[PDB]
């Protein structure tokens, strides 16, 4: 039974060797990842500085082209929601 | 019918230079016009024009004719004559030239009229007010201390009125317009004959025609062309110039303003001659240099003055802009105008605001009028998007808050998006108030936040909405139709098109005679995207009447069912959502509105009797916001409102409309310049048309811009950490910043701290302005640590000033009503001659105004018959004896005569009885001498009227007295009528009946016909009745101009109602003749009636004989009120004095304390602590159950079932009959109405822009205390017993009197006085008459609803 | 006999090894927890963005919009 | 031969703290499988922008 | 005795689970391929931008 009570240890220990190295890599890759997401940070708060300051401007009407032309505008209401919906 | 629809006597329309060009061309009347100013007229072919018009041509080739005989020189062409023609707004200097005294006898034979008529009263009139004030005070100088100078009587007012200057120019303008509407009307019947009208006055010859006049001056060589508009223009500034300056020269208190207003007027006519047209853009820069020169006196050094200069800028850039002045004489002209503002009172550097319509008005142009709105919309604007959302979300945390507060404090459906913090989850969860602070922080999560479904509102909601007649446009095939066809013939005949048809429908009328009507369909026009698809689309602007700013020149009309989907949304809007909004102090009630203006201006004025509290007042114009409203600023707040009230797409209309459609200004005599534009879409951006707006209009959507400008202060007063309230009013606001400062701080310093507070607040509001599209100029702000503007009036140092001269500038001569009857333009008199009491013009000098313009007017119907009458026996029996003139203007109006303002309306607004205030003024006047004991006994005497159940019980307080009901109101009555008539909307289906009059007088006899007759309650009984519903729907129609003459030509009325209505002021006149002429034979009992008789028995003893054949002898009950002057004997205290009254047995009175040392505009640590005044107290139940969302209909029948059980007893019987009463407008059974009920005692029995009662100067240091009395009769009589004590202690320190060196006490004594009686009711009133078969519109919801509980 | 304990310590140190190799790869989460704690202002910012975007789209006056319901 | 009793309750010690520390750490693998669906619904909303932007 | 190494059986089932389920815990490296690859997409979207 001592046999026994050794063969087999040493092989599922052998297994968790193998399945701790592969583990290991667990690490690494999720401070990249924490990295990497911190730069997403980086970059998300800038594209909010620049879209919270943004411009909008009607062009109106100045050259005075006739109403027929300048008809280039839908006719059909359409139900698009923002942010609730 | 011509009789009835006579020319307008006063302005109504824009004066339209066009118009005017038209003429002169149309006739080859002499002129020195350019070519450019003709404009499209020049190149018109004339020689078709005046081949059609022959009867128009022929009569101004006469008149050219007359001219060339007159004057040979004006055949001379190329300016080569000595000879000037001049158009209107260079006539001005020239206005007194124009004299027609010889060979004009009405006019002379008018002022002598009324010079012997006021000649006989002037001296009962002074006994009448010297008594007044004795019994009101005590002492014979209650109106006579500030002016005690000379006291002007009304012999002396008549003298200084028709003696002073302008008053030849009037007499001569009046008989101008009086002769050119009887050619008018004669031309309109057809006559064809002696419609040139030539008076040849030496030195000055005038042709008057139907179409124009032609005025030619020989001292100054200048002749002139004026239309019917531009003559009623000129006589309606000449009396307003008139009344001006007779004002000033009669009111110790206006003394001062006369040179100044004389100077004024002769600088800016100098310079309209001089200039031309452009002359109204300096009178505009006045009006704001008012203001300027109000800002002038701040106690900040750093904003004192600013408007001064910013406004000298503007005027001398006009000056200079066409190089008619060089820098120096620009800089003169300046200085000159400058000059009179200075050394001025507040106050009466607000009452040079007199002066804007004293200088008439411009003649428009359609291209020019379009031209400033084309440059101000149709332009690019950049918005900023942080500013939007930041925005939206206050909008959204304002709107929160405003929902709670209300329904509970619970939160409205709402979604929150996924970025918000677990505050907000929390918040959200909890239903907490959202404070502002909060909110500013995490906008984007306030932000994006949807408010679902809150009000269940409906489009048919309200009623009265739709029963409004708006202009509409005609559709986009029609546009052509509104200009004249002599015109547009020619384009259309080289075109090879059909003319256009004219449009002349109305809104109402399309309502009305509308058989499939339904709001829930008609909102589905913008729901569906119908409008944006629209073919027959079409708005316009037409040109708006006296105006002479270059901004709100035009108003906009729009189709049929565009203007139905935006009267719908307007009051969707106010309804639900704008009740919301109470960071804004606006309200329905005038006296809230007031209390709170008082309240916000009072902030800043602290007495010395820890950190005080400062005011800084911001105030911002916002009438060209219309025009720079975007879609991209509005859509997420409009989006918003979409969900919150369940339409998917029914605000962002006006723009999204407009970018789609051509706008063109619509005017008969401006047609488009190129003759070949014969479409609206392909017009070019130019001439009349603006291609492509992208802005909005004036007025509509009112309600979703002011909330939006709400939220946008309110963003910014949390920006800044300043705390202050906004009063946007929509074409105005008013920010008032407030701050917290030192104590021991000196009232500059203060004030300097408050500004330097504000400032931030104030970059922060610009920043965010110019954020969301609207730039704030210096025009805009005015910044002020003093005063603020709202509703053009000036609260200057918790104070209202005067503006009196406004008011006085508007009391012409004839009512602009359709009537035109002599008792139309007494009561317009007397109410603006209660206008000029309240505005602090002496009450004493405005007592003998109103009765010396009761006196002027009756003259002037008598001399100036508006129809020619066969016989004259009337008219000539008036002339002859001036002693009946005068007896008719001193009779109050309820005994038949002309006096419509009462002794005791100079002190208080509200009125209890007014038959025995009339009673009480009837017995002053005998007591003075103006009247007879006969004359009264006359009026006691006086045989019954034709009156039945229905006028007692629907007008109570009245007597039995024909001819008191002029036809002016008769023909708004027709018209009504007339429309409900030929109604078939689905909406009104069973509001009109033919039997209506029989049901109403039927109620009228069973509510009346008892033991006891109550007219309050019956008329209370009737209004809140079914039948009573019916008639106020009726009178919903707003009855105008136009509605009157649609409803009397589709409707003509019988040869006796046309021979009444046109000869009702001599039928008038005649039967007042019965007791104005002669002592009567009377009953012998009416001799115990005296003149030391109480009113109120008199009153009691009068209403009893009058309507004896309806009541045969039963006493009326419930109307005696006692008269204000009477009821109270006061007594003045000064210093050592004691009262007599006091002193001598009567122990009641109302204490009123006036503390010494107060000085108006000057430092608040002095003068005693300022509180808002007593302006009165309105309405303010305890029912069984507290039914919430009741209909209008549940709550009329639970009040009618209230008042009768109240007043006709509480027994079984009684009940039964109210059940009746009651299921008339519900489906409730006897239980329910039983247990709904509210409790039936104490019984109110109360039934039926912004104008102050008085300054509240010297009424906000006043100090009062009713303890020593008694104290819902008994309440409005303490009331206005408290009115008319601050109304005595107003006028004992007049406006001209700004100190109060000693202490004064007044006491009013209402006690000891025979008119206070003990009040009984609840009494056992069985019917005595079955009750009458009343039809009920069942299937109408306005009316009735058979389900009036949930 | 004495091999047997010899084998049985050799195991026991060995399983030692393992726990701390297994202790260590417990440790490396804690930043796994941060990095959640910061997923959850991704998603939030992430949101804002998305809906300042679609509140820009819509404020464009040539496409007529509404609000469901 | 007690000895070998002493070390057998110790092995059983470890042991029981190699259960706790794995059981732990699966529930750490429980919260990196909640993160993945996190991310892939940012993942989609990014993806709705980007169709949203161009 | 035989009791423990009964016992030392079960412990190492349970212990071959554990692998099982660490072997499925690795499985999330494509899903953070992806999402790097989304922030190569984003950053080339938000050059756009600017
Ligand atoms: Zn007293
Ligand atoms: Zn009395």
């Amino acid at each position: 039974e001592i046999m026994d009570l050794l063969r087999g240890m040493d092989a599922r220990l052998q297994h968790l060797e193998q399945k701790v190295d592969k583990v290991l890599a667990q690490g690494s890759m999720v401070t990249q990842i924490k990295n990497e997401l911190s730069t997403v940070k980086t970059t998300l708060a800038t594209i909010e500085g620049m879209m919270a300051t943004v411009k909008i401007m009607d062009p109106g009407n100045p050259t005075g082209v006739p109403v027929d032309e300048l008809r280039r505008s839908f006719s059909d209401h359409v139900t698009i929601v923002s942010g609730p919906g | 019918l011509n009789e009835i629809l006579l020319p307008e006597v006063h302005l109504n329309s824009p004066i339209v230079r066009y118009k005017l060009f038209y003429y002169i061309l149309h006739g080859q009347l002499p002129n020195d016009l350019e070519p450019d100013d003709l404009g499209p007229l020049a190149n018109q072919n004339w020689k078709a024009i005046r081949a059609e018009e022959s009867q128009v041509h022929a009569r101004l080739k006469q008149i050219r004719v007359e001219l060339i005989a007159r004057i040979p020189s004006l055949r001379w062409t190329r300016s080569q004559r000595e000879i000037a023609i001049l158009i209107w707004p260079r006539i001005l200097p020239i206005l007194q030239a124009y004299d027609l005294r010889q060979s004009m006898q009405l006019p002379t034979v008018w002022e002598k009229l009324t010079q012997s008529t006021v000649n006989l009263i002037s001296d009962g009139l002074e006994r009448v007010v010297l008594h007044i004030s004795n019994q009101l005070t005590g002492k014979p100088n209650l109106f006579t201390r500030s002016r005690a100078y000379s006291i002007p009587s009304t012999r002396e007012l008549s003298q200084i009125w028709f003696n002073n200057e302008w008053s030849g120019s009037v007499k001569t303008w009046l008989m101008i317009k009086y002769r050119m509407r009887q050619l008018i009307t004669n031309q309109k019947t057809g006559e064809l004959t002696d419609l040139v009208t030539i008076v040849d006055t030496r030195s000055t010859l005038c042709i008057i025609t139907p179409e124009l006049v032609a005025l030619y001056s020989s001292e100054h060589k200048a002749l002139t062309y004026l239309t019917f508009e531009m003559v009623l223009m000129v006589t309606d500034m000449l009396e307003g110039r008139l009344n001006v300056s007779s004002l000033c020269t009669a009111s110790h208190y206006l003394s001062p303003l006369k040179k100044r207003i004389e100077v004024l007027l002769t600088l800016v006519d100098d310079l309209a001659l001089l200039m031309g047209d452009k002359v109204y853009g300096i009178v505009s820069s006045l009006e704001s240099f008012v203001y300027a020169q109000l800002q002038y006196g701040d106690p900040v050094i750093d904003i004192k003055g600013t408007f001064y200069g910013f406004i000298c800028n503007e005027i001398l850039d006009l000056l200079t802009e066409d190089n008619i002045f060089t820098e120096e004489e620009a800089n003169k002209v300046l200085l000159d105008l400058t000059s009179q503002f200075d050394n001025l009172s507040p106050d009466l550097t607000a009452e040079l605001l007199c002066i804007m319509r004293l200088w008439g008005h411009p003649t428009l142009t359609a291209s020019q009028a379009a031209s400033k709105v084309r440059e101000s919309m149709c332009a690019p604007k950049v918005l900023d998007f942080q500013t939007i959302m930041k925005t939206l979300a206050f909008f959204h945390a304002i709107l929160i808050n405003g929902y709670r507060r209300s329904h509970n404090g619970i939160w409205p459906p709402t979604t929150l998006h996924g970025n918000a913090p677990k505050s907000l989850i929390e918040m959200r969860h909890d239903n907490s108030e959202l404070k502002y602070e909060y909110v500013l922080k995490n906008w984007k999560s306030i932000s994006m936040l949807r408010i679902h479904k809150c009000f269940d509102a409906s489009p048919d909601e309200d009623l009265s909405i739709f029963m409004k007649d708006k202009a509409i446009s005609c559709p986009r095939q029609d546009w052509m139709g509104v200009f004249r066809r002599s015109l547009i013939k020619q384009r259309y005949r080289d075109a090879n098109r059909p003319l256009p048809q004219p449009f002349n429908r109305r809104l109402l009328l399309n309502f009305l005679e509308d058989d499939r009507f339904d709001p829930i369909k008609e909102l589905e026009y913008v729901t569906s995207g119908e409008y944006l698809r629209d073919p027959e689309f079409c708005a316009s602007y037409s040109l708006k009447e006296k105006e002479i700013k270059a901004t709100g020149r035009i108003f906009a009309k729009m189709t049929k069912r565009m203007r139905s989907c935006q009267v719908i949304a307007e009051s969707l809007l106010a309804n639900h959502a704008g009740k919301l909004m109470r960071e804004n102090g606006v309200v329905l009630d005038q006296l809230k509105l007031t209390k709170s203006l008082l309240t916000m201006n009072q902030i800043g004025i602290i007495s010395e009797h820890g950190f005080e509290i400062a005011a800084c007042f911001l105030t911002t114009d916002l009438t060209k916001y219309c025009l720079n409203w975007r879609y991209q600023v509005i859509i997420p707040f409009a989006r918003t409102l979409n969900s919150m009230y369940g339409i998917p797409h029914l605000f962002e209309w006006i723009h999204l409309r407009l970018m789609r459609s051509t706008l063109y200004v619509g005017d008969p005599f401006n047609p488009p310049s190129d003759p070949t534009q014969l479409d609206l879409d392909t017009a070019l951006n130019d001439d009349i048309f603006i291609v492509s707006p992208r802005g909005g209009i004036e007025g509509l959507c009112q309600k979703l811009w002011t909330m939006i400008s709400i939220s946008t202060i309110i963003l910014s007063a949390t920006e800044a950490n300043t705390r202050v309230m906004s009063m946007v009013q929509g074409d105005n606001q008013a920010i008032a910043i407030t701050t917290r400062v030192v104590r021991s701080l000196s009232h500059s310093e203060k004030k300097e701290q408050a500004y330097k507070a504000s400032k931030l607040f104030f970059e922060r509001l610009r920043a965010n302005n110019h954020g969301i599209g609207h730039h704030l100029k210096e025009q805009e702000t005015i910044l002020s640590s003093d005063f603020f503007i709202y509703s053009k009036r000036v609260f200057y140092k918790g104070r209202i000033l005067t503006q009196a001269l406004k008011n006085v500038s508007k009391m012409c001569l004839t009512a602009d009503i359709l009537g035109d009857c002599s008792q139309a333009s007494c009561s317009n008199l007397a109410t603006t001659v209660m206008r000029l009491t309240e505005n602090g013009v002496e009450k004493d000098l405005c007592y003998f105004l109103n009765a010396f313009m009761t006196i002027r007017q009756l003259c002037y119907d008598l001399v100036f018959p508006q129809t020619k009458s066969l016989s004259q026996d009337i008219t000539n029996a008036y002339l002859n004896h001036p002693i009946l003139i005068s007896r008719l203007c001193l009779l109050p109006s309820q005994l038949g005569g002309l006096n419509f303002l009462s002794c005791s309306r100079l002190f208080n607004r509200n009125i209890g009885d007014p038959l025995v205030s009339a009673i009480a003024d009837v017995k002053r006047l005998i007591k003075a001498g103006c009247l007879d004991i006969w004359v009264l006994y006359n009026i006691l005497g006086r045989r019954p009227g034709k009156g039945k159940w229905s006028t007692l019980a629907a007008d109570p307080y009245t007597l039995n007295i024909d001819y008191l009901v002029p036809s002016t109101t008769f023909l708004k009555k027709h018209a009504q009528y007339t429309l409900m008539e030929r109604s078939v909307n689905p909406m009104l289906r069973g509001v009109f009946s033919e039997n209506a009059a029989e049901e109403e007088e039927e109620l009228a006899q069973y509510l009346l016909d008892r033991e006891v007759v109550m007219p309050r309650v019956a008329h209370v009984i009737l209004a809140q009745s079914s039948c009573g519903r019916r008639k106020q729907i009726q009178g919903y129609l707003d009855s105008t101009r136009t509605i009157i003459r649609y409803s009397l030509e589709v409707r003509p009325l019988s040869a006796k109602k046309l021979n009444t209505v046109i000869e009702y002021n001599l039928l008038y006149l005649s039967y007042n003749l019965e007791i104005i002429e002669k002592p009567n034979i009377v009953q012998p009992f009416l001799n115990a009636i005296n003149v030391d008789t109480c009113s109120i028995d008199i009153a009691r003893s009068l209403r009893k004989l009058s309507w004896a054949t309806l009541l045969n002898g039963r006493p009326i009950e419930g109307l005696e009120t006692p008269d204000p002057i009477e009821l109270v004997h006061g007594c003045l205290i000064i210093g050592s004095d004691e009262c007599e009254h006091c002193s001598s047995g009567d122990d009641k009175f109302t204490w009123f304390f006036l503390p010494k040392g107060i000085r108006l505009d000057d430092d608040p640590a002095s003068n005693p602590p300022i509180r808002v005044p007593y302006i009165g107290s309105k309405t303010d139940v305890a029912s069984m159950a507290y039914i919430k969302g009741a209909s209008v209909s549940l709550k009329s029948a639970l009040r009618l079932a209230g008042v009768y059980i109240w007043a006709f007893g509480d027994t079984e019987e009684s009940w039964q009959d109210a059940y009746e009463l009651a299921s008339t407008r519900v489906n409730l059974t006897l239980e329910q109405l039983q247990s709904l009920t509210p409790l039936p005692t104490s019984a109110n029995l109360v039934h039926r822009k912004f104008t102050p009662a008085s300054s509240y100067a010297f009424s906000s240091f006043v100090h009062i205390s009713n303890d020593c009395q008694i104290l819902t009769d008994s309440n409005l009589i303490y009331q206005q017993v408290m009115i008319t004590g601050l109304a005595l202690i107003e006028t004992w320190n007049n406006p001209p009197i700004n100190f109060s060196v000693y202490e004064t006490t007044l006491h009013l004594h209402t006690g000891s006085s025979c008119c206070i009686r003990p009040v009984e009711s609840c009494v056992v009133n069985p019917p005595l008459l079955p009750v009458p078969l009343i039809n009920v519109p069942q299937m109408n919801k306005f009316v009735y609803d058979p389900e009036p509980l949930s």
